[PDB]
């Protein structure tokens, strides 16, 4: 027998690699080029979503596209001032009682030499009390940008494609664990479309699963590990603000605005958000129902509400509308498992912070006009915790804050393979 | 490089000289820029330099009355000499030094060199005339005294 | 059948369906993503056809060379390799005791082409 | 240092004129100076030479003192020469200073006269080369109050100077006179 | 005879290309490639490779890579543009010695907080060489009036760690082997590596600091030796130790002077106030300068005097020794080793001095703020180097002095890469024989 | 090693062409690599397409049909392959390439033209 | 009958790619140096249609010439505190004298410093209080003076595969099928000229006025009128500046207008009389064969609008001049000099974009330039069929017109060397 | 020169192919700003073109050759006429216009032809 080169078997190894974007903004879309599949029929690849390369490398773009949008917006730094600020009370609701703050402060003008007297409104979230004066909570550890109001916060679709010599394997396994072998791969050009949204405790607006509800976990004993889950029916939600605000430009330098909240037109009440009652119990209950098969057959199942930290864990976050919700989210998290709607009290902040970074935020302006807003529940992130064996009572509360987890819940079916065509092979053959 | 002086020509006793010398064509990296002193009665002397960093060096027999400053933006540097005494007319100089060590070091790119002459007196004519020199013409003339109290004499005999 | 579709396939029916992988082999500052890939590809391709090229063997798909093959490399018999494997297998196989044999082609060839000198000047 | 040199050195055209600076333990530098013109350096270390000076200077060190040597002086060498050392104190020092001049034409007595007032005296010589040239004044001595104009270049090209002597109508005295000395030659000239 | 067309011969050409840098901070080694272990080196057999110490193209290629990281590492931190005010600066006298006398100076000025409309009053001690006198006296900062130049934030560190200039592809790096080399001229045993050793990018004017030693003997490196223009690279044999300190218990206050942006100034200074110390041994130093005056004879004659003399520079960087001691710019006198003459437990100390305005790449208009740092400084580090300069007085001497100097910063990186060269490989080539193509 | 018969005969560095042939292809350091990189596949593209004119492709050793000229070489066979290194070869011809350069493409010219009325039968 | 493999041949198909350069603001030193005597070849048999208004090389040259003056004037200095309010009078009425308040290079410590400004980059805020009048849209750079506006010709060459064509044909109105298409290696000298309805410093025609349009009959599309002959138009600012340096903060100037030294006259640029007479008559006579023979053509003076569009507009010497050119497009045609009063603007919004400026600083001693006049930018103010009179006023303000008056003999195609042919030859 | 003769004859175009090919990569003397990344994207475009070239000719047995010939049937529906008026009197640039949607065929029956022809050459060695 004698060996020869055969060039251009159908081999891959593991990598990776740069993987380019496609479309169909903040999200610069005209740099990605403008958007097929086959199947593969006695192949079994091993799958990992925990150690998937395609989730730090989209992390990562999705950072450095946030932040090349906010380079040539407004510094804001001129407003550092000594806030000088009263409550409001156009008849105001008794639950939205000190959460609006007129103030009124000194400005400069367009001129250097000469300066004006600007009054706004801000939350209470925003102003702290310096020890009625007040200052803005950004002018101690970082002044930071405005976000300018022609980019938008829309989460388009995007697809993440892969360069000559490289393939992308999709499973199109019905029952798929998260990690193992997968019985039935499909090789396709690239993904589906994603949407890049921003939340903390429930996914929004994401991919459903099609039979069965399905709980992914890394380490299903450890406590320490986050528990993403993935409905099958989707849960409708309502955004809602019920106030009028008036934007009107506050001109603070030679060719730069500030755009302040003028005035409420009408009376103010809380920005609540609605979920259903019975179609959140059902998907409640399948949840409940699947996850004893890991955790065991007659356990009491409970969930309880969010534990502590910051305001941006504890709560749950989205960005609807063009506005920054965070909304408290215990109604939904109270039941212990052997017409009607329920509401949630929501807050909003303007000076907004999102990827965990320390010395840059960005100011949020605000919108005019009343947001009407829906989407769809389609994932929650759980974290149990350290209980006690042999008690039949486990608690779940909602975890989140790390952006990963929301992107995990795409990228759960993909991986990265580097194709090698050249290979070795004996036959009967010899070089004349 | 060429360097041009430019400054006053008459200066009232116990004032403070200024003068200005303007760098063209070149740049300020790594060179001594020099002032430079030559009087008929003394020899030629120096005043001192500046780096282009600020870092100065004075003569220390005038040291106390000097002060030298520089100035990338306008491409000129300047001197300034405090109480000026009628010894200190002189033609002054601005010259340049290569950096790096002095122990053989000649000044080069010399200016043209502006007269400045200290003076402490008043306006007064012939007494047949310290602003303006006469013209004595009839014959032979002679050029005319300075004298300590800081006037003029010439005399003009056929 | 499609780009990698005689990946599951036997190696008696993917041998037949060479041409499919090695033609889809060379198919704002964040748009240097697009840039920076293309070169690696490139670089990725003519290496392997330099490779191709130290063995005397570019130009063709399917290519013999007379070099015996070692049975420590793999001692089961032809039967069953070319109708009751795949090429993954293979692969893994063979993953080891490569370096060698790419060894041995390149001073095999080098062999040849000095007796193909000798022979050409008498 | 001091770096001590000679005042003066004459010497007829055609031939060489040497000049020392003494007192100098650093290499010597010699400027080149000439009257309404900026000074040109003509031997910047011991003994090399910038380009564009002709070949006739040239310079030497023996122990301390350093020597330049013009080959042959012409009308155009006539100017001061300055040596010039580094020290670490002050960081350039220059000398005193001496001046080449050269016999174009050829040697002349001074004349002078002397005026009395309507009180100030006033001599006037006239017609003398080369330049150096003093002034002397007796009563017994003067040595106070004695001004001396500058030897300059007229429109003969031969040189002419004056000299002034302030007084007070001291004219107790019986005799005035002016001397003046003309490198060996005195010429006197005296009175109420 | 026929032609035949050879594909991959040895053959190389002397070319210049941009090469890439490695390694296992202000020098910015995130961004570079992680090398090789056990990385190989070839000797070439029958080779006589000719070489060039001064004129290769990877010293002024190393020199713009070392300032554009330099420039690099000064991007985020703090730009302190509006600190220059009208200072008001007094004496400080706490319990101060004989010397460093007038040199610190206790200065009072006002400055902007957080909020813009409120100001405050703060109080700074400065030294002598960076404020100048306006007409308590009123004081300013050297800096402004030329640029307001950016602080050095104190995250990023000094501390010099070794680089290595690997080669592109297509091209090789030549590697010199000869243990008595002057660094111009052929090579009787020529190496190729694929990269450098570990080249440390320390920063000197009069004495080589911290790098790489010599074998056999002193060597003594310059372009035209009968040129007293050209600089005189020495290369030690056995190192010399040299320990500088700062004694003083210095404090270190932050003054925040914007929302995000902090001045850090020096505070009170607790405990007395002395100078900086440098010690060299002495009967090591003598032993070195009579070896390097041995080796300095072979150049020109057998009985001529050579002499060491102090420097004689016009600034503050080539006059006096500077470097870094990891955080603290120091300016030392250096006029007690270079004081000998030499016919045919005592150590030396040296009164080192303290800057703090910091132009070092000599590029106009730009500066650096080095902030104070808390505690006494110390360093050991071993001199392997000195950069001379011969006074030349006439031909036919028979008294030679030697100056120190510096201030290019290229003849630092120069005694270190004095043994490479860069080629690029032209694998074609023709030759004659007997073949015939069919 | 890599070129380790840099300093040996002609006649036996010819053995081991491959392992200099095979190493043509092995923020600061983003462009500058990318152009590095880009001017490493255009040096040896154009190496391949020199080969691709005189018709030696895919081979080290390639016997021709070109002329060899006295005046281009008097010294003969037995000390150029017996005791000369590269180098010297290199130094030696370096200011006739060109000729042999153009005269190897003309005769891969007319060898193909030859080719094509050979196979119309 | 069997397939045979060709490769080389010169086969080529119209493509879009990025061209590069080939050879102050437009950057000399980043360019290829030239490529020497690059010959030409002619290709008697084709029928390869042109198009001077559909190429992609118009579009890929401003975009160029856009990006090359915003990466120009960055490193230069912003004069953002110079936006105060300003005290002005008159001088000795276009000039006015203001005087400000200005920080210096100590941050807490002021001064007072008066400069000449004209009366076109001023406003009045509410009679001694003035403001610029970019001080509500822009806060903008001023030019650092080391660079230069000089119109150096610029050579545009292909990438490897992709040639650039050029038509020969004389009598060639820029669109349509020319008898005759040549191939050159790289485009001629461009000169990026910046100008208003007077095309100047540009290339000739061969030998007669051509008249290019769209569609002749449309009141909307520029009519770019090219000449045979130049026209030559010369002219100075008499007034003598003088420049000032105010240190504006630690080691950044400003170069103000200092005294003025003579005495003040007006810009003002004149051209030949017959010369342009006979240049109108050629263009009035051969221009009636698109619109009837018996036509009447009358020249209006400009339509309105901004300043940029309304005056011709060049940067003669650095200075931007806004002539008003209506004693030139004024006559009625039927089958010496002429002054022009010109003023002058420093604060300019240079490629129609808002928040942008440059201040171009103020230059010493008198400026003079002697240019040649190739090109119009006439466009038509249409009406009902009627009446035989045509108004034709002149009009502006697109850059990519001036670029359209090159780069008309020329396009760029893609090569595709390979292809198929069948034989009856076989391989064996 | 660079395309010459390209309105001549094919016969005539046929003998100066080789220096069409020689220059679809770069020149040597054209081997941070705005046209130094237009110019090594310029680059980058003709180095994958040149290999996108090169490719086709490989996979087809055609690699290393200008002029070749081929084993696979033309059927007539893509062309009629014969040799003599095409050969000659005939110009390129009138000859790929009709063959503009019959060429994706064409190469992939090449492709398959080739595949075909290498295994039946495989297979004749091994006895
Ligand atoms: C030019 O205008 C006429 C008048 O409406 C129109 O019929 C013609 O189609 C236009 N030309 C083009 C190319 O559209
Ligand atoms: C017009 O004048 C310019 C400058 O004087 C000159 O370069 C150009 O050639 C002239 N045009 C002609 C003579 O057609």
């Amino acid at each position: 027998l004698w060996v020869t080169v055969y060039y251009g078997v159908p081999v891959w190894k593991d990598a990776e690699t740069t993987l380019f974007c496609a479309s169909d903004n903040v999200w610069a879309t005209h740099a990605c080029v403008p958007t097929q599949e086959i199947h593969l029929e006695n192949v079994t690849e091993e799958f990992n979503m925990w150690k998937n390369n395609m989730v730090e490398q989209m992390h990562t773009d999705i950072i450095s596209l946030w932040d090349q949008s906010l380079k040539p917006c407004v510094k804001l730094t001129p407003l550092c001032v000594t806030l000088q600020c009263t409550n409001v009370t156009n008849n105001i609701t008794d639950d939205m009682r000190g959460e609006l703050k007129n103030c009124s402060f000194n400005m400069t003008t367009e001129l250097r030499d000469k300066k004006q007297k600007v009054y706004s409104l801000f939350y209470r979230l925003d102003v702290v009390q310096i020890n009625k004066e007040y200052r803005l909570i950004n002018c101690n550890t970082s002044a930071c940008t405005q976000a300018c109001p022609k980019v938008s916060f829309e989460p388009i679709p995007i697809h993440y494609c892969a360069p000559a010599g490289f393939a992308i394997l999709k499973c199109k396994d019905k029952k798929f664990n998260g990690t193992g072998p997968c019985p039935s791969v499909s090789t396709v050009q690239c993904t589906h479309g994603i949407k890049p949204v921003v939340s903390t405790q429930l996914l929004l607006n994401g991919s459903l699963a099609e039979e069965e509800v399905m709980i992914r976990s890394e380490n299903i004993t450890n406590n320490a590990k986050n528990i993403l889950v993935q409905f099958n029916t989707p849960v409708q939600i309502n955004c809602t603000r019920p106030n009028n605000n008036t934007r009107k430009s506050i001109r603070i330098g030679p060719g730069q605005a500030f755009y302040a909240t003028g005035d409420i037109i009408g009376d103010i009440r809380q920005a609540h958000c609605n979920v259903s009652k019975a179609t959140w119990n059902e998907t409640l209950g399948k949840v409940v129902k699947q996850l004893r098969k890991h955790f065991g057959n007659n356990t009491i199942i409970r969930f309880a509400n969010s534990s502590g930290g910051d305001l941006e864990v504890t709560t749950h976050s989205f960005n609807c509308g063009g506005e920054f919700f965070y909304c408290n989210t215990s109604g939904l998290f109270n039941s212990t498992w052997i017409n009607d709607s329920i509401t949630l009290p929501c807050r909003i902040k303007q000076i907004i912070n999102m990827w965990q970074r320390i010395g840059q935020c960005m100011y949020a302006p605000p919108i005019q006009g009343v947001i009407r807003c829906v989407s769809n529940i389609t994932g929650l992130i759980l974290t149990r915790d350290g209980g006690s064996t042999n008690s039949t009572t486990e608690t779940f509360r909602p975890g989140g804050g790390d952006m990963r987890d929301n992107w995990r819940s795409e990228l759960y079916k993909y991986k990265v393979v580097k194709i090698e065509p050249l290979g070795v092979a004996p036959t009967r053959c010899k070089r004349r | 490089v060429q360097l041009q002086e430019s400054g006053p020509g008459v200066v009232k006793s116990s004032e403070t000289l200024s003068l200005t010398c303007t760098v063209s064509g070149g740049s300020m990296g790594g060179t001594y820029w020099s002032w430079l002193r030559l009087s008929p009665g003394k020899g030629l002397e120096w005043i001192g330099y500046i780096f282009h960093t600020g870092e100065t060096n004075y003569s220390p027999s005038l040291k106390g009355r000097v002060s030298i400053s520089v100035d990338t933006s306008k491409n000129q540097f300047s001197l300034r000499l405090r109480s000026v005494t009628a010894a200190d007319t002189a033609v002054y100089f601005c010259a340049s030094l290569p950096r790096g060590q002095l122990v053989n070091a000649y000044f080069r790119n010399w200016g043209r060199g502006s007269l400045v002459s200290v003076t402490a007196a008043s306006t007064k004519g012939p007494s047949v005339y310290f602003p303006e020199p006469v013209t004595v013409s009839w014959v032979h003339t002679f050029p005319a005294v300075l004298q300590s109290s800081g006037l003029y004499s010439l005399s003009s005999v056929v | 059948l499609g780009f990698l579709g005689a990946a599951g396939s036997t190696m008696g029916a993917a041998s037949m369906t060479l041409t499919v992988q090695a033609r889809n082999l060379l198919s704002t500052v964040w748009g240097i993503k697009q840039l920076q890939a293309r070169v690696l590809a490139v670089e990725r391709y003519l290496r392997d056809q330099q490779l191709l090229g130290i063995w005397g063997c570019s130009g063709k798909l399917i290519c013999c060379t007379n070099v015996p093959w070692n049975s420590s490399w793999s001692n089961r018999n032809l039967s069953e390799i070319w109708d009751n494997m795949t090429w993954l297998q293979w692969d893994k196989e063979i993953s080891n005791y490569t370096q060698i044999i790419y060894g041995l082609l390149e001073e095999s060839q080098n062999q040849q082409e000095k007796n193909e000198q000798d022979l050409l000047a008498l | 240092y001091e770096l001590t040199q000679p005042p003066s050195v004459s010497v007829s055209p055609g031939q060489t004129a040497t000049i020392t600076c003494s007192g100098a333990s650093t290499n010597v530098c010699w400027y080149q100076v000439k009257p309404g013109q900026s000074p040109e350096v003509v031997i910047f270390e011991n003994y090399k030479r910038p380009s564009g000076i002709p070949d006739r200077f040239s310079g030497s060190k023996s122990g301390s003192t350093a020597t330049l040597t013009i080959r042959g002086t012409q009308a155009i060498d006539e100017a001061d020469y300055y040596c010039q050392v580094w020290d670490s104190f002050s960081t350039f020092v220059f000398g005193s200073g001496t001046q080449v001049t050269v016999l174009g034409q050829p040697k002349a007595n001074p004349t002078v006269t002397l005026f009395p007032p309507s009180a100030t005296l006033v001599c006037l010589i006239s017609d003398f080369y080369p330049g150096a040239v003093t002034v002397a004044w007796k009563a017994s001595p003067v040595k106070a109050g004695v001004e001396t104009t500058t030897p300059s270049k007229q429109s003969n090209n031969k040189y002419a100077a004056s000299s002034y002597l302030s007084l007070t109508p001291q004219w107790s005295h019986r005799s005035y006179s002016c001397q003046v000395t003309h490198e060996g030659s005195t010429v006197e000239k005296t009175a109420p």
